[PDB]
């Protein structure tokens, strides 16, 4: 989700 | 005119009215599918770059490392290559073949970790490598470096401004680093001086900007809505600036990105399906009738062939  | 790089061409996407959502025509949607890495971060990968150059972080023969491969990371790749940078992604090593191929086909140096780390590790890899040199290497950070949102202020905010004449009522964005929304609204509101209503998307799975504003305990969670709901409160995410958040959820993201292929054309990627859905639901309520509603689309259908979507 932080794999932006 | 003639771009001296592929950097420089960022950003001029186009405006597209909605048919079948909306009333009456007031949903607009801006295409940031059309850009040079084909997502709306090509923008910051360009702008993070150009100021790390300008303020002496960046210099010839150093290194960018990071640990993004989603759009942040593709976006960096072709800047690097286009500027002429090494660069070095870590990655689980659980990440698509796609992704690994698409990373290795920009020339980036690809650092695959640990499955069972997550993005965790790829995380603290990419931060051990930076602090084994820190001379030679250089971390950008998407979530706080200011870059990010003044990319917005200076270029997708004036578009919006210039495309729409100034009638633009309404901005509505998901949230992943908050960039988009914070530099489009300081755009619209403070430098052409309109009070438009400026709208968060964020997952109903991890709503942690609406917990957040009613003081609320901050709870995050597993959602498919790639590209936002980070699962905290960005530093480029300017709260003072949003008016409204609206909450979607992953399966209404889905149906809805697969309805503006079906039904209006365009090749939306996920959280643009998010995006939409959000717009719709106001789009719907008779306070914005006569409003002018534009929504950010982040990126395109082909990038989420392997996914939920297809």
């Amino acid at each position: 989700n932080w794999n932006i | 005119a003639i771009y001296a790089d592929n950097s420089y061409s960022i950003g001029n996407t186009p405006l597209v009215r909605l048919k079948h959502f909306g009333h009456n025509g007031n949903v607009v949607v801006k295409i940031e599918g059309r850009n040079p890495s084909y997502s709306v971060k090509c923008r910051i990968g360009a702008n993070m770059v150009w100021q790390a150059e300008k303020d002496g972080t960046l210099t010839k023969g150093k290194e960018i490392v990071d640990a993004t491969s989603g759009n942040t990371g593709i976006a960096l790749a072709y800047v690097a290559a286009a500027r002429g940078y090494k660069i070095t992604l870590t990655m689980p090593e659980t990440m698509s073949l796609e992704r690994k191929r698409l990373l290795c086909g920009l020339g980036v140096n690809l650092v695959l970790t640990e499955g069972a780390k997550g993005m965790k590790g790829a995380i603290a890899k990419a931060e051990e490598i930076v602090a084994s040199d820190p001379s030679r290497y250089v971390m950008l950070k998407q979530f706080e470096n200011p870059a990010n949102p003044q990319i917005h202020r200076e270029t997708t905010g004036p578009e919006i401004w210039k495309d729409t004449d100034g009638k633009v009522d309404v901005v509505v964005a998901g949230v992943g680093t908050g960039g988009s929304i914070t530099g489009i609204s300081r755009a619209i509101k403070l430098d052409f001086g309109k009070q438009i209503t400026s709208v968060a998307v964020e997952p109903v799975e991890s709503p942690v900007i609406s917990q957040t504003l009613a003081g609320e305990e901050v709870k995050p969670g597993p959602h498919k809505i790639q590209g936002i709901g980070a699962g905290f409160i960005p530093k480029n995410l300017d709260l003072s600036i949003i008016d409204r958040v609206e909450t979607v959820d992953s399966d209404t993201a889905l149906a809805t990105a697969r309805r503006l292929m079906a039904e209006e054309g365009i090749l939306a990627g996920i959280s643009s399906g998010a995006a939409v859905a959000a717009a719709d639901r106001l789009a719907k309520l008779p306070e914005f009738a006569d409003k002018l509603i534009v929504v950010i689309l982040p990126s395109a259908s082909e990038r989420y062939l392997s996914t939920a979507l297809f």
